[PDB]
RNA sequence: AAACUCCAGUUGACACAAAAUAGACUACGAAAGUGGCUUUAACAUAUCUGAACACACAAUAGCUAAGACCCAAACUGGGAUUAGAUACCCCACUAUGCUUAGCCCUAAACCUCAACAGUUAAAUCAACAAAACUGCUCGCCAGAACACUACGAGCCACAGCUUAAAACUCAAA
């Protein structure tokens, strides 16, 4: 949360997207229902923080591998 | 190669291991003034190592010495000799408050 | 070295000849084995 | 019996405040363990039952000490949210 | 071996106290002892009332007798102290100065036990 | 490192002094580090014993104006 | 765990000891 | 000076007096707090019986004796027989963890007696005799 | 049984102990010692009598001598403490460990086997 | 309620019984087991493994004999509850528990996890519990029940222990 503001601004500055909020189950593995059938998922996910707030791996790390999305992580 | 690489060494900043108050001293059964420092003043019960702060080896020397001094006619059992009530308190126990 | 030290001590040992004299000396002096300890680890000898 | 009377388990009363003396006396007997010992000695506790109770009391202490040690370690983080809004 | 006789005598006068000490030290020599010293711890009040030889005592004299004797002299000397009417209580123990104390380096910290339960999501 | 032995002894004898660290400043030299530099410099001279080398290093800092108050 | 296999031996043994006392 | 909770040892001379009497001279109130009764006996320093009272002697029966109201009544009745003999200050020696352990002490205060000390002399063995078996009720 | 006047194993070697007081020689004897100081002298006597090199104590010959002195120690303890089952098991196991030593020594060096059996008075017996 | 009423309380004298606290310790011993004090003796083995039966041990209960006796306490007796109460609750008392000398030889004798040596990598592993394996050896086990049975043999055991089947029966346990 400390860096949530900074990351969101950079994404807008570089014409890219961000998700620093609570990850609702299904963003990636169920995008068709949530967004629509013709939705286009990310081609690259950059993890600035791979852990969540209870010191466990972010769910998107595992969900991005299921959707064959390459991940970059610190 | 490089000379800035670290070297295999034991921790020099390590602090010496802590010692109990009775470390290096001889615990005799005739020193009732020292044995009364580890017993309750009202019941005469022997205190534990969480109160006395002694080590396992010295806590058993006080216990063995108290039991021997009690049955020999050197130390009371049901109470603490009033003479040793104004001695330095080393045990972590507060009754009144 | 232990034998040499013991050889000196044996002289002081009580004997039948000096038994009566030693008893009187014991009845005049006193030995105190009592000493307390503080929280710092210091021995507090009794002021007697 | 063979010991001197009015030394053991004796508490003096200050300014006629007997209640405080009895509360003080009862706190000395509980901290030393006499109270519960007198209650467990009314009926014979078989060795097997006494060994089952000592284990339960030792495992509860261990758990309660660690549970308390974590509560005192995490009480620093009970302050207000510094990133309110993120 | 080297023993220590914690002797608690009956509260008497000097002439009778010295007669008992000598009578007690001669019993050790008769059993093969090599008496080394005779310390006086002074006359004090007993921690509890001691009943010996049809007498209730409240005071007594404390005397230590350091000596050397064979192992078989302890059982013979413990039976001699039970018949003496001026000896309240007397115990023979191995001298504490013949027991070297191993040097200590300090308290060794103990880390909490690990790997007591399997790392499975119960 | 080899200078950790020298630091451990400086802190015990003298401890962290009044001067406070400035971790932000990358090129910040503490009083203890200054002691280590002199100690190392005097080793290059050839002295092979710590006790004399340690005592001789302190005197130089005192001459340079450094304050080295012992735990006393 | 249950003691359903111990209870069968419990009655078997009780019925056998009660028959030896009768005969 | 200050105030200590430890009883004044007889030998060493002190200045604590009650009506001109030393701690040793004060009479003693022996309370036996049982589970079904509470007996009270006041004695002097020279072991001379002055007063005796109990829940049974006050007209209580069976399960009324193991209450705090019966113990208080027996304390008032023992504090009225000893107050006629010149008793004001007493040393309480309670024996037992019964209901009338503290209630009898209040009844003694409601009879004109002033308590200077509270002694506990509950019999605790260092294992001796074996108690009765636990019950299933 | 070594006389009670015998000096201890350690002290006898020290020089200058021949000319001292009679009281110092009585405190360094076996009379003022325990039973384990007399067993250390019995073992010393057997080694000189039997083994070629006494200094070596890790040899099979020495171990048999050291264990036979313990066996005798237990027989003296069990003649007074008949109901001591603990020391009755230490004796029977020690007699079985010595038989395993005599078998391995009889299979390697029969010359020493006769020497030890004669010195210690052991009548070797074959198992059933 | 019954019981006791030479009863209860204080004080004092007074054990062949049992061993608060310490012990939040985690030790000794083959296990069983062992926690008041002192003293004596004393705790096998310089490869491992190795027995229902050989050899020696083995909680409690129990037998035989002679002693002790505070308390507890199967049986029994009394009181009460209950539809009944050969139980649970109350009281009392005995065998027994103790000692000595012999016997008996059992246990949920279960840390249900054999002994020795070794590893933490790989396929981590049905589940649960106390993570998963390797090497070597001894012992044991092959549906349930009949069956801690019957017979035989052996044993100071004579209502006993150990070893230990089958037939009828079911299609599950
Ligand atoms: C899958 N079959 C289950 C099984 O049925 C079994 C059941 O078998 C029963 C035998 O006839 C009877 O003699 C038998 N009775 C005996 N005294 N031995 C029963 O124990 C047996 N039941 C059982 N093992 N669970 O009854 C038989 C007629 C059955 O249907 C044969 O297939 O057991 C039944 C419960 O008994 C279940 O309801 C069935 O679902
Ligand atoms: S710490 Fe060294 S003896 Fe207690
Ligand atoms: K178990
Ligand atoms: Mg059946
Ligand atoms: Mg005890
Ligand atoms: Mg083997
Ligand atoms: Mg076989
Ligand atoms: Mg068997
Ligand atoms: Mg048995
Ligand atoms: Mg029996
Ligand atoms: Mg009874
Ligand atoms: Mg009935
Ligand atoms: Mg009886
Ligand atoms: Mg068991
Ligand atoms: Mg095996
Ligand atoms: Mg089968
Ligand atoms: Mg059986
Ligand atoms: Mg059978
Ligand atoms: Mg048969």
């Amino acid at each position: 949360r400390q860096f949530s503001y900074l990351i969101e601004n950079m994404a807008r500055d570089c014409g890219e997207y961000a998700h620093t909020r609570y990850f609702r189950g299904g963003m990636l593995t169920n995008a068709r229902l949530l967004f629509g059938p013709t939705v286009r998922l990310p081609d690259l996910i950059i993890f600035l923080h791979t852990l969540n707030n209870i010191f466990e791996p972010h769910v998107a790390v595992r969900d991005a591998a299921k959707m064959n999305i390459p991940t970059v992580g610190i | 190669s490089n000379e800035d690489l670290p070297i295999s060494m034991e921790n020099p900043y390590k602090e010496p291991l802590k010692k109990c108050i009775l470390c290096g001293k001889h615990v005799d059964y005739k020193n009732v003034q020292l044995l009364s420092q580890f017993v309750s003043p009202f019941t005469g019960c022997i205190y534990g190592r969480h109160i006395t702060g002694l080590c396992g080896k010295k806590q058993k020397e006080i216990t063995k010495a108290i039991k021997r001094a009690q049955i020999m006619g050197f130390m009371p059992v049901t109470y603490k000799d009033p003479a040793y009530l104004k001695d330095p308190k080393v045990c972590n126990i507060r009754y009144r408050e | 070295r232990e034998v040499l030290q013991l050889q000196e001590e044996v002289k002081n040992f009580i004997t039948r000849e000096n038994l009566e004299a030693r008893v009187e000396a014991a009845l005049d002096s006193r030995k105190n084995y009592n000493w307390a300890i503080t929280r710092e680890g210091l021995v507090v000898r009794p002021q007697r | 019996a063979k010991h001197l009377k009015f030394i053991a388990r004796t508490v003096m009363v200050q300014e006629g405040n007997v209640e405080s003396a009895y509360r003080t006396l009862n706190r000395i007997l509980t901290m030393d363990g006499l109270i519960e010992d007198i209650k467990h000695r009314r009926y014979y506790e078989k060795p097997c039952r006494r060994r089952q109770r000592e284990s339960y009391e030792r495992c509860r202490r261990i758990y309660n000490m660690e549970m308390a040690r974590k509560i005192n370690f995490l009480m620093r983080k009970n302050r207000a949210d510094p990133w309110q809004g993120c | 071996p080297r023993y220590e006789l914690a002797l608690i005598l009956k509260a008497m006068q000097r002439p009778e106290t010295a007669a008992t000490l000598k009578r007690t030290i001669e019993a050790l020599m008769d059993r093969g002892a090599i008496v080394r010293d005779l310390e006086n711890l002074g006359e004090r009040a007993l921690p509890y009332r001691i009943s010996a030889h049809s007498q209730q005592h409240n005071r007594g004299g404390y005397f230590l007798v350091d000596f050397y004797a064979p192992t078989a002299a302890v059982e013979s000397m413990v039976e001699h102290l039970s018949r003496d009417i001026d000896v309240i209580r007397g115990n023979i123990v191995k001298h504490p100065l013949t027991q070297e104390l191993k040097e200590c380096e300090g308290i060794v910290p103990v880390p909490l036990a690990e790997k007591l339960y399997s790392t499975k999501k119960r | 490192y080899h200078e950790d032995r020298i630091r451990a002894k400086f802190y015990s004898v003298y401890g962290s002094g009044q001067r406070a660290f400035d971790l932000f400043n990358p090129n910040f030299k503490s009083t203890c580090q200054r002691f280590v530099e002199k100690y190392t410099e005097l080793q290059k001279l050839g002295e092979t014993d710590e006790e004399k080398l340690f005592v001789e290093t302190g005197k130089a800092l005192l001459a340079e104006g450094v304050i080295l108050r012992r735990v006393g | 765990k249950n003691v359903l296999k111990i209870r069968r031996r419990k009655m078997n043994h009780h019925k056998y000891r009660k028959l030896v006392k009768k005969t | 000076t200050k105030f200590s909770i430890y009883p004044p040892i007889p030998g060493e001379e002190s200045s604590l007096r009650w009506a001109g009497k030393k701690f040793e001279e004060i009479p003693i109130a022996h309370i036996k707090a049982s589970h079904n009764n509470t007996q009270i006996q006041v004695v002097s320093a020279s072991n001379e019986p002055l007063a005796f009272a109990s829940c049974g002697t006050e007209g209580f029966r069976n399960a009324k004796k193991g209450t705090g109201i019966a113990a208080q009544t027996a304390g008032i009745a023992a504090a009225a027989r000893a107050k006629q003999k010149g008793v004001i200050h007493i040393r309480v020696v309670v024996k037992g963890l019964g209901p009338g352990r503290l209630s009898a002490m209040h009844g003694l205060i409601m009879g004109g007696l002033e308590v200077i000390s509270i002694t506990d002399n509950t019999p605790i063995p260092h294992n001796g005799c074996r108690p009765r078996k636990a019950r299933k009720l | 049984d070594p006389p009670p006047s015998t000096l201890l194993k350690d002290y006898q070697n020290v020089p200058g102990i021949e000319k001292v007081d009679d009281v110092v020689k009585r405190l360094l004897s076996l009379e003022m010692a325990n039973k384990k100081e007399m067993l250390k002298i019995k073992q010393e006597q057997f080694m000189k009598k039997i083994v070629a090199n006494p200094e070596d104590t890790r040899s099979l010959e020495a171990r048999i001598i050291a264990l036979s002195v313990k066996i005798r120690s237990y027989e003296e303890h069990l003649e007074k403490h008949r109901k001591d089952k603990a020391h009755k098991r230490y004796l029977l196991m020690s007699i079985d460990q010595r038989k395993k030593m005599l078998k391995n020594l009889r299979n390697t060096n029969y010359d020493v086997f006769e020497k030890i059996c004669w010195g210690l008075g052991i009548e070797y017996t074959f198992p059933p």
